[PDB]
């Protein structure tokens, strides 16, 4: 499935978080 | 846009470094 | 006379007739007999022919177009019986589709000592319905009576009699000249005297003593001694249920035929043990063995050329397969593991193996039980091996579940341009072939080359893994230049049991289980990996990669192969607890019913359950009647070679491209009540109020003790059982008889309303005349402490009431009697 | 006019950048254009340099390695057409490593007359889809363009602009915002267009200053002369290129300087034609006291030695290096990687060639699968020879499928072995055409044919379908066999059968079964006899396991071993589109029945599963099913038919009330083949009036208070009436019946009353039916004496 | 396999259509 | 016969070139 | 490695020379 | 001609600075 809303927010908090979680 | 690249089409594992800081 | 001629066995009869002068010495016709191939015998050339001996017939007697014979009064007139030691299709005796065969000539054989007989399109086959089926065979059974001569009555039958002894079919017979010896119809399968008279058991067919088993024209048990034992001594083996063979004959049959080298079971000599039980070289006994065990199971024709399911199906009931094979596989989508199942239980072969024309495969690990090739059948060039047009065959087994030490035989592989020769090597040092000094024909012309077997490998470096993402990033990899890099391929799968990958897979085309995922190559700086877009929670996956890099015609490749790893999806809320089945087994007693949770997401410590009174309306006493598309990933969206061959096309175009100019440019230097259930989905909810609704919910708690992870409620509104029993008017209806004869009813209201009560009834009656009711609606109930007798007539009232509550009616109470008078 | 500064050749602009100074007076760059090494260049450097030239440029254009610029416009807009005489490695235009063109600025350009475009390397550039490439594209060349930043998300090419576009889309054409997409009269372009957007002179491409004036347009397609644009010029004016021709004193001038030893690499510019060239082609050479082409002692071309003993080609860029050649003095190597729409170069520039003296090799044949262009070439000197003492190479060969023809092209190879490797495009048959041809000596060499003619079907013989057989699944198919030199060098057979929608299947070119998406195959071994129509009349299979009513495109081809003789080529048969005989036209499903009224039913079912051959029509049979009549008394106190014909409802009226129907539906393909009546049922809407009860309450009123009620049964009750509600009310009581019992009714035809009140009574009867039910009788009155 | 009966007589009447019939 | 031949197992062109004499 | 050709060679050799003036083919 | 070398084995510093005097 694609990242979209819920899954695109824990995607990029996956992704950025690390150095700051940024939408 | 963010939503063009993963909600249309899932998007890469550089993609989401360019929408995060 | 115990088959005082020839014991001549069976065959099958075509375009000759010699053989019918050794059945006139002949008693027993051992086996069969079958008459077929008849495309140029004419019935002239049968005749009438007796058999002074002829007493059995072993096997069921196959009639098959035989255009010769004028009649049955041809061949065989004398016969005793048509043993039914073996059958065919069920039928001891199958006369089908023969022109020229109109009569019949026996008299004497009444009976078959089991079976059917299948008389199926005769064509000429005359006095049929002369002779009844049911005094021949033990019990009917698949008995074809339709499709005859004479049931149809196409055919003109003269009966001679019913000596001709007494008992549509004008009588019992067989021919204008032959009538049926008809006897009482308790010797069916043990016959009786050509004069229709019966006799005992031992004696089989025909009995011209009627007792004792040395005086019986054939047997029905068993054969010994000159008499028909009734059961053989274990020295003389019961053999097809009709004699008693000695050992010696028995092991002479075995060494004879090595066709089944004869052995004994159960002190029965038989051809081979069966099935369920295997060889015990003691007395060649059979002792249990359950599923395919190993036997001589000698392949059809020595081998087995496997390219269906069919011919794979054929090594069931057998281990050890002797023959044979040639690989001819090719196609099938998904479907080795049935092959394994017919295959992955054998683990020998007497003859050389052959791989012709076997594409469909991409690894050998079909074989963890195989470990030697007997090599009997052995090739030319002394080769118990030939693994040829293998266009696809990636990868061989390994030396760790599987062994192989080949005793005799060489090795083949030619036309095998995946199959690297490091497959080969370890197959040659753990066999030994080449370790044999032979020369192992391998075309290194296609084998090795036009094939990647190299040694770099990846490994996840950085990982990140979620209930459905799992975010990776492994290490860099970098071949001698920075443009042989071309991405990455991941696969990916679920991971039930920590061994399988994508050689453990369909190892064929079409959709394989194991899914692929691609990666943008790093930069020469970034860690190649993967971020997981979504996986179900709770589930486990094997997931590895395997790079490409740039290839070409000199064959020139750098391929990495990340290792696989098995890692589970963490958990989540756990699903709905589904179907909330919550039904009153009584009064005060509420059974629930439902199921786990669809994602368990961890063990489901336990469920939440509640109900609330959902009593009787208020309202009710009052009533007085007196869009969808598919995301991310794709599993039927294949990807094409050709569009790999055209990258790289492109790719290789652009590098000349730049090299060119490259070198062009430079040159040097110039809350509610309720229970938690543990582990049930089953529940019975004791002490509830009668007649009360109860909406009860339901969760799913896959946590308990760090927290309640339970899943949403689910609401079911369950009603115990009514309780109609307190309905019932209580108290005798007091008169209240007032001047004007208003007999104000002094009946009380009954014990319970059971729910409510939305009125009475009060079937009062002029004594003696036409009965009449009376509705009191509650209101007026209350308003009359009762109701109110008017307009009464002189006499004596039958006065009957019944309450009317909503759990159900009550019982009409005793009709009070007061008297009007005058 | 056209072309107002100097006419300056191409050259390399690297470190400094002095030399643009002489830019600003080239007005044509004859010749290429190259510029690299711009590692110095700020986007600041370049608004120092700008050029009202270079109109037009003969040959090819490089960039490369250069910062700044952020858009175009910062130079000439010029170079309305460009003649790409010459091309980069068949690039007449090359971008490459760009990290500051943000837009476009040029306006001219709209031919691309020759070259191709590799646009790659930019993450800043936008502006790429106002190209309407269709209206700048006269050739094309399959141009390469990735690795821009306009690919990725860039922008949207927004201008004040729409511009002109003719493709599917519409962009608001704008190189820059400012400027918009240069518009020229789509009917006349290419024969002079106006930046006024005005049909020119037809001797003019592109732009012109006037509309239909030779003197006034900007670039000449075929000739310039005289400051105007021409297609003829005198004598002393020889055609120099095809843009303008050029004075004798040039041609003499440049032939004795080339005649001068200090500079050989130059021709003596001798006159051809009244045209000024450079050399003579082949069979001429120089006149030195001729400036002309004579033939030394008849024709005489360039011997072509070959550096190494050997020439690689590659591009266009390299295949133009030795046009004009007959004689080769080295062996070759030819490579496609990649890249198409190369043999029409081939063809008109390198098939004068006639012999070789070296050896050839060929690998990765991805853009040929012929070649014609060498009919001429019929020897091979074999000078240079491969190791192995090969004269030839043949590997990766996989788009390649002919050679030549044998008639008009012959060849004599004089010595070296030959290398068949890996070629399955090329089958046994070229091969073997070589071989002859050839005539190679005719000594075999190591060739993997196993290899070699796996895609390539070269089954030249044929397989006929002799006998033909089919019921419903089972086609037998006994074809024409064919016999190899010998009946056991045959190994068989292959029937190929697949469903055919219509008929355009075409057989498959050969490869091992391993998915679900070829021809499905089926071999049938070799007839190993010496054809004895008693074992085999005709070699056939008979193919099962179909279904009825569908057609099959059907072939078989022939298994042949590989014998080394140019024989044993195997044969195929040809695609038989054949339908299954059609039986069993199946059930239709799921029948549906509903009741809208009284007389009033919707049926509704689905189409059969399997129709064979056309569902002919649908046997449909019902009942009415009336009420039954055993609660009739008890008291509580042939087959109607329609014909439907491809149609999956009904509509069923004119029944009476309530009742059961039950429905029955079948198919038949066939009028015959028919299937299993589907069985619906369906009760039509019960009338409450007609269960009215008939006849009024009759009061048999007496002195003694015996009132006898008689009163009839409803006209059509729902069943019937099973008791009567007879309400005779006493005026001031509650509800007052009399549950009036069949048995009851029927004993006092309807009820008796013995005995009331004083005063009038009313009386209302109600019936009690199957459904609907009885309606009360009107309230009737009978005054019982006071 | 499946040829048995009514149904192997239609079969063998119908296999044959290079030669004549004998089932 | 035949019925041993098709019925219990699968008959071929070649085996009946010699049948349906 | 260091087998490079194109973006990092590109890179290794304008630093190594040519800053001095590239060599003019 | 530099692509030759440096990626068929490590080009020299020499060599490197061939193509640049």
């Amino acid at each position: 499935q694609h990242l979209c809303g819920s899954h695109l927010v824990e995607a990029l908090y996956l992704v950025c978080g690390e150095r700051g979680f940024f939408y | 846009g963010i939503v063009e690249q993963c909600c249309t089409s899932i998007c890469s594992l550089y993609q989401l470094e360019n929408y995060c800081n | 006379h115990l088959y005082p001629g020839e014991v001549c066995p069976g065959m099958d009869i075509r375009n000759n007739l010699t053989r019918l002068h050794e059945l006139e010495n002949c008693s027993v016709i051992e086996g069969h007999l079958q008459i077929l191939l008849m495309f140029k015998t004419r019935p002239e050339d049968f005749r009438d022919l007796s058999f002074p001996k002829l007493i059995m017939i072993t096997d069921y007697l196959l009639l098959f177009r035989v255009y010769g014979l004028e009649s049955l009064k041809d061949l065989f007139p004398n016969l005793t019986v048509i043993r039914g030691s073996r059958l065919f299709f069920n039928y001891a005796l199958v006369i089908f589709e023969m022109v020229h065969l109109k009569e019949l000539g026996l008299y004497n054989l009444m009976n078959i000592t089991r079976g059917s007989v299948r008389i199926e399109k005769n064509n000429e086959l005359c006095y049929l319905a002369t002779i009844d089926w049911s005094r021949i065979l033990d019990s009917v059974e698949d008995n074809y009576i339709v499709l005859n001569k004479d049931d149809n009555e196409e055919c003109g039958d003269i009966c001679p009699g019913t000596n001709c002894p007494a008992t549509q079919f004008v009588e019992r017979c067989w021919t204008h000249s032959h009538c049926q010896k008809v006897c009482p119809t308790i010797c069916k399968s043990h016959g009786c005297t050509a004069e229709g008279l019966c006799c005992h058991s031992e004696c089989l067919g025909n009995c011209s003593q009627p007792d004792d088993p040395t005086k019986c024209v054939a047997c029905r048990n068993f054969y010994l001694d000159g008499r028909c034992v009734e059961t053989c001594p274990p020295p003389y083996y019961h053999f097809q249920d009709w004699r008693c063979v000695n050992f010696s004959f028995c092991q002479d049959l075995h060494h004879k035929c090595k066709c089944h080298q004869y052995v004994i079971h159960n002190n029965k000599c038989i051809p081979e043990c069966p099935s369920g039980y295997t060889m015990n070289s003691s007395n060649l006994l059979c002792t249990p063995c359950l599923g395919p065990c190993p036997k001589v199971c000698h392949l059809l024709e020595g081998e087995k050329t496997i390219d269906s399911v069919t011919s794979a199906q054929e090594l069931r009931g057998c281990t050890v397969i002797n023959g044979s094979l040639i690989i001819n596989i090719r196609g099938g989508n998904n479907l080795a593991a049935e092959l394994e199942a017919n295959l992955g239980l054998i683990e020998e072969i007497s003859g050389y193996l052959k791989i012709r024309r076997s594409y469909a495969l991409v690894s050998l690990s079909f074989f963890r039980k195989l470990r030697l090739i007997r090599g009997e059948t052995l090739e030319i060039g002394n080769y118990s091996f030939y693994a040829l047009d293998n266009q696809n065959l990636r990868q061989l087994w390994d030396w760790s579940k599987h062994n192989l030490t080949i005793t005799q035989g060489k090795l083949f592989f030619h036309y095998n341009p995946k199959l690297c020769l490091s497959e080969i090597h370890k197959m040659e040092e753990v066999s030994g072939t080449k370790g044999r000094q032979e020369r192992n024909d391998i075309a290194l012309k296609t084998n090795g080359d036009q094939a990647s077997c190299e040694n770099e490998l990846l490994k996840f470096s950085y990982i990140r893994t979620s209930f459905d993402k799992i975010l990776l990033r492994w290490e860099p990899y970098w071949p001698p230049d920075f443009r042989d890099l071309l991405g990455f391929m991941l696969f990916y799968k679920e991971a039930p049991y920590q061994n399988v990958t994508e050689f453990d897979g369909q190892d064929a085309c079409g959709s394989n289980s194991w899914t692929v995922v691609d990666i943008d190559p790093p930069l020469r700086q970034n860690h190649p990996g993967w971020l997981m877009r979504g996986l179900k929670p709770w589930t486990q996956y094997a997931i590895f990669v395997k790079t490409l890099v740039t290839f070409s015609d000199e064959r020139r490749t750098y391929g990495a192969k990340s290792d696989i790893i098995y890692v589970q999806t963490d958990a989540t809320n756990p699903s709905v607890p589904l179907d909330p089945i919550s039904v009153s087994n009584s009064s005060s007693q509420i059974i629930l019913k439902w199921k786990p949770p669809s994602d368990p997401n961890g063990n489901i410590t336990h469920y939440l359950v509640f109900w609330e009174r959902q009593a009787e309306d208020s309202e009710l006493f009052e009533l007085d009647y007196c869009y969808e598309d598919s995301a991310g990933e794709c599993c039927s969206c294949p990807k094409t070679d050709s569009q790999i061959l055209k990258e790289l096309e492109e790719s290789s175009f652009r590098k000349t491209f730049e090299d060119y100019l490259h070198n062009v440019v430079f040159v040097p230097r110039p809350h509610r009540p309720f229970e938690k259930v543990v582990n049930k989905e089953s529940l019975v909810i004791s002490g509830l109020r009668h007649f009360t609704g109860y909406r009860i919910e339901l969760q799913a708690c896959n946590q308990d003790t760090p927290e309640e992870r339970c899943s949403v409620a689910a609401y079911v509104s369950a009603r115990t059982m009514p309780e109609a029993k307190a309905d019932d008017i209580v108290g005798p209806v007091t008169h209240e008889i007032f001047e004007n004869n208003v007999v104000h009813l002094m009946w009380q209201e009954p014990k319970e309303p059971n729910g409510l009560i939305v009125l009475y009834e009060v079937s009062y009656r002029r004594y003696g005349d036409e009965e009449l009711h009376l509705c009191v609606s509650r209101k007026h109930f209350a308003l009359e402490r009762g109701c109110r007798l008017r307009g009464l007539s002189p006499g004596n009232y039958s006065v009957r009431i019944r309450a009317t509550s909503l759990a159900g009616n009550g019982s009409w109470t005793e009709p009070t009697y007061f008297y009007v008078t005058d």
